[PDB]
RNA sequence: GUCUCGUAGAGGGGGGUAGAAUUCCAGGUGUAGCGGUGAAAUGCGUAGAGAUCUGGAGGAAUACCGGUGGCGAAGGCGGCCC
RNA sequence: GUUUAUUAAAAACACAGCACUGUGCAAACACGAAAGUGGACGUAUACGGUGUGACGCCUGCCCGGUGCCGGAAGGUUAAUU
């Protein structure tokens, strides 16, 4: 499923809008991409399917402690 | 991003630095090669409370590289035989990882990563000049005879 | 704006026009003129005269480069052969080579046919 | 040969046929067959995805080495054989070895014929080398498109490439299309032209001809009704509008190609 | 016997241009003048002789 | 058994190569009963128009006499050779012993 | 009419190759004309033509030799090599 | 040959043949939020789309309109800033 392993962002729905208002379902995705995160810790890399933002977390807060909080929550990698 | 250098690296500075570079360069390139680390609190008090002996290696690992690359310029000429037609032209080719092996049967060990081609890879008989990069400002030179 | 002193004059003499372009050694060119754009049209055209006042232009085009020494390379049947080299030499260049560069096939392309007038 | 049929019957007035006196009139080698069963255009959901196909004669899969990297063990051609599965025949060859394999058949092949692969084969028809080591300005074909992965260009019978010029790690190519394409030195080709190339002589004749070869027939949109086909409708033969494919794209010069991954490749396209 | 190697010899019978002369200039016989340009042809075609001036 | 003339020419960055390949093609010519008349190595010479954009060729001439099945097979030979910048093979009357006019 | 020795020849059929030139493509220099005619105009050119240099693609024909010269039943046959 | 099962079998549809056009292969194209699958274990003498409809003799003039193809010097013009 198009869901972010880091963030748990995954598609919401919305209208597109027409200048005459017309209102017509749509849906917002993630920005998601497969990355290779190299864990220094375990001398490998771990691939997770990640939006923009998720990055920047991992970028922020250090992929240690991101794998850690996926143990927890029993997402796989 | 704001990194620590961990060692020499070209246009940025030298180790122990701070420096901001973009995102995608540490990330991809200098963490994962191990020339840099993020500038997090505890990795500066942390590196600046242990720093010297991180030198100390560095000047151990030049000294390495130093005494590799005097074996290699020692060894001089290395021979490596193949096939050929009557012209001296190779119907194959001779590349990294065979003139690697060719080293490090004549003696020294040097990895297929640390040879440098400039001129592609050889495809004639007669004498050719390679490098060898084993450290990042070092360099050797070594002739190479390709033969039928 | 860089000095030369060593150039090739390239006279392209057609039955209809003269175009006379001065280039250096290499073959890149630094100024030109014709005997149709120096006020001539028509019959005037295609006369010598015509393509001295040419050459006299492309002289002066060529004034700022300094040359000093030019070899001539004239292509073409036309009326302008020698007018272009005389104003050329009266221009003060020095005229060290003169050479026929008009293309002859050997045999080549089968030419337009003859006109009945 | 080209013979043409004698009118004896309206479906045969116009057949012509194209009779090989070579190819072997037994069964093929077994070791190298394989079922192939059919697919009526229809895909894994069930849905028609390419029109105009289904029945036609049951027809066995020949294994054919599109890879030729058997190197320096010379092949004598054993026989030709018609394939049902391509236009070009095939020749069964039998390795130094005793291994049999399955190639494309060049002009000029025949039984007892050698052939060979790799760096140091001759520039014989039916030899196979990699380009760099191929004459520039020779003709060539089954050539691979990636080192290794086997033969995809100038498969059909009677077709060739050109090898036009060679530059660096890279062979300019002229296609049959007319594209002129570059393709990496170490991909393999095989010299001459594919044979069988009076195969476009062919005349069907009848439509149960092309029938028996799996292809089910054409309707025009313009003989169909408004819900069916943006060119269906009308009192008589109308039409009043620019033509395009059953769903609505301009099908008389509008261009297609988008692969801008491909695209360094394409020295000149075709037109 | 006329020979395409004899370039000294050829070249007497060649313009500075490197066109061949008429016989009826040089004063040869017809049958040498034909053996004469066969050898030239030869010799312009192993490069021992210039088909043109503007080489 | 007819008389051949065979005149080629060698790219001059190859020229290291020659003295093989004139033994090559003698030791092909002597091994169908094959024999060398004349055997002349002109070394290079200025060419009197660039011929690839080269303008030296290493010129060699021979006399032989052999059959015609290992004289396409020295042509094949010379349109696939690279060096081999040009070649030609001409029939003559009798065998060609004398000295060149070149030498 | 046959055989023996030799001679000249664009005689024929097949294959290969060379140089000149035209056109087209790409790039460099360069700037206001080019091209055409009896005179013009259509056309091409500031989106950079024409001119000049370099590289490439391709087809067709073989300057000079060449000649009320040669060969072939006639029609016809012309670079060089096999 | 096919067709309005149940008021129309035909001059309609198809058809071999013809042309234009797309498509260099992870093909164009089609089914599919996608993964994939068909096209095809095919590769331009191949595959799709469109029109015409054995064969014979043929297929003239118009590019102003609409579309498609190419061009990119200039004018105008979105988010953004
Ligand atoms: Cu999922
Ligand atoms: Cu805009
Ligand atoms: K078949
Ligand atoms: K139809
Ligand atoms: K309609
Ligand atoms: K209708
Ligand atoms: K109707
Ligand atoms: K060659
Ligand atoms: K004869
Ligand atoms: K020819
Ligand atoms: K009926
Ligand atoms: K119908
Ligand atoms: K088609
Ligand atoms: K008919
Ligand atoms: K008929
Ligand atoms: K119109
Ligand atoms: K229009
Ligand atoms: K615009
Ligand atoms: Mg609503
Ligand atoms: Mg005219
Ligand atoms: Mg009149
Ligand atoms: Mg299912
Ligand atoms: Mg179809
Ligand atoms: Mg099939
Ligand atoms: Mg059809
Ligand atoms: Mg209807
Ligand atoms: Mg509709
Ligand atoms: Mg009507
Ligand atoms: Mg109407
Ligand atoms: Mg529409
Ligand atoms: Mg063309
Ligand atoms: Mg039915
Ligand atoms: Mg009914
Ligand atoms: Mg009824
Ligand atoms: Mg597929
Ligand atoms: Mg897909
Ligand atoms: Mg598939
Ligand atoms: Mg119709
Ligand atoms: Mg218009
Ligand atoms: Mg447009």
């Amino acid at each position: 499923s198009r869901v972010c392993q880091v963030t748990g962002k995954r598609p919401v729905t919305g209208n597109n809008r027409s200048h005459a208002l017309n209102a017509t379902k749509r849906r917002f995705l993630p920005n998601l991409h497969s990355h290779r995160f190299w864990v220094e810790s375990e001398k490998r890399f771990v691939t997770l399917r990640v939006s923009a933002k998720g990055m920047r977390v991992i970028d922020k807060k250090g992929i240690d402690t991101v794998l850690a909080e996926l143990r927890a929550r029993g997402e796989k990698y | 991003m704001q990194v620590i250098l961990l060692d020499k690296v070209a246009n940025l500075g030298s180790l122990g630095d701070q420096v901001n570079v973009k995102a995608g360069y540490a990330r991809n390139f200098l963490v994962p090669q191990g020339k840099a680390v993020p500038a997090t609190k505890k990795n500066i008090e942390f590196f600046e409370a242990r720093r010297a002996e991180l030198e100390a290696k560095l000047a151990e690992v030049l000294a390495a590289a130093n005494a590799r690359a005097e074996k290699i310029n020692a060894l001089e000429t290395v021979t490596i035989a193949s096939k050929a037609g009557d012209e001296g032209k190779l119907f194959g080719s001779i590349g990294t990882r065979d003139i690697a092996d060719a080293v490090t049967a004549a003696g020294v060990e040097v990895a297929k990563s640390e040879v440098r081609l400039p001129n592609g890879v050889l495809r004639t008989t007669g004498e050719h000049e390679v490098s060898f990069q084993v450290h990042s400002e070092v360099f050797a030179k070594v002739i190479v005879n390709v033969v039928a | 704006r860089k000095q030369v002193s060593d150039g090739v004059a390239h006279i392209h003499a057609s039955f209809n026009n003269t175009i006379v372009t001065i280039t250096d050694r290499q073959g890149n060119a630094l100024g030109w003129a014709t005997a149709g754009g120096s006020g001539f049209r028509g019959s005037r055209k295609s006369t010598p005269f015509a393509a001295q006042v040419a050459a006299e232009r492309c002289a002066d085009a060529v004034k700022e480069y300094g040359i000093k020494n030019l070899e001539v390379m004239v292509k073409g049947p036309g009326p302008g052969r020698e007018s272009t080299i005389r104003a050329l030499n009266a221009a003060g260049f020095r005229i060290t080579n003169i050479t026929d560069v008009t293309p002859i096939p050997h045999x080549g392309c089968r030419p337009p046919k003859k006109r009945r007038v | 040969a080209v013979v043409k049929c004698k009118p004896t019957s309206p479906g045969r007035r116009h057949v012509v046929k194209v009779v090989n006196p070579e190819l072997h009139k037994g069964k093929p080698f077994a070791p190298l067959l394989e079922k192939n069963s059919k697919s009526g255009g229809r895909n894994n959901n069930g849905r028609i995805t390419t029109r105009h196909i289904g029945g036609g004669h049951k027809q066995a899969y020949r294994i054919v080495d599109f890879k030729r990297n058997k190197d320096g063990i010379p092949a004598v051609v054993e026989r030709l054989e018609y394939d049902p599965n391509r236009s070009a025949n095939i020749a069964l060859v039998l390795y130094k070895d005793g291994e049999r394999r399955y190639i494309l058949a060049p002009k000029g092949l025949k039984a007892g014929d050698q052939i060979q692969s790799g760096v140091d084969a001759a520039i014989k028809p039916g030899n196979t080398l990699p380009m760099r080591n191929i004459p520039v300005g020779s003709t060539v074909h089954n050539v691979e498109m990636k080192p290794g992965k086997g033969g995809q260009l100038a498969r059909s019978a009677g077709t060739y490439v050109q090898i036009v010029a060679r530059d660096g790690a890279y062979v300019t190519l002229r296609l049959r299309s007319g594209e002129m394409r570059k393709v990496e030195a170490d991909c393999r080709a095989t010299l001459g032209e594919v044979g069988n190339a009076e195969h476009m002589l062919r005349v069907l004749g009848k439509a149960g001809a092309a029938r028996w070869r799996g292809v089910r027939p054409t309707v025009r949109g313009t003989a169909m009704n408004p819900v069916d086909h943006p060119h269906g409708g009308g009192e008589g033969r109308n039409f009043g509008k620019h033509p395009v494919t059953p769903w609505g794209v301009q099908t008389k010069g509008k261009k297609t190609r988008s692969n801008k991954r491909t695209d360094k490749f394409i020295v000149r396209r075709r037109s | 016997e006329i020979d395409y190697k004899d370039i000294a010899t050829l070249k007497n019978y060649i313009t500075e241009s490197g066109k061949i002369v008429p016989s009826r200039i040089t004063g040869t016989r017809a049958k040498y003048q034909r053996q004469l340009a066969r050898a030239i042809k030869r010799a312009r075609y192993l490069s021992l002789l210039p088909y043109t001036d503007r080489h | 058994m007819r008389h051949y003339e065979i005149v080629f020419m060698v790219h001059p960055d190859q020229s290291e190569q020659v003295p093989g390949m004139i033994e090559r093609y003698t030791a092909a010519i002597t091994g169908a009963e094959g024999k060398i008349h004349r055997l002349e190595d002109w070394g290079r010479r200025q060419l009197a128009y660039p011929i690839n954009k080269l303008h030296k060729a290493h010129y060699v001439l021979m006399n032989v006499e052999a059959p015609q099945e290992v004289i396409d097979e020295l042509e094949t030979t010379f349109r696939f050779n690279d060096a081999v910048i040009r070649s030609m093979v001409m029939r003559t009357k009798h065998a060609v012993t004398e000295a060149s006019p070149m030498v």
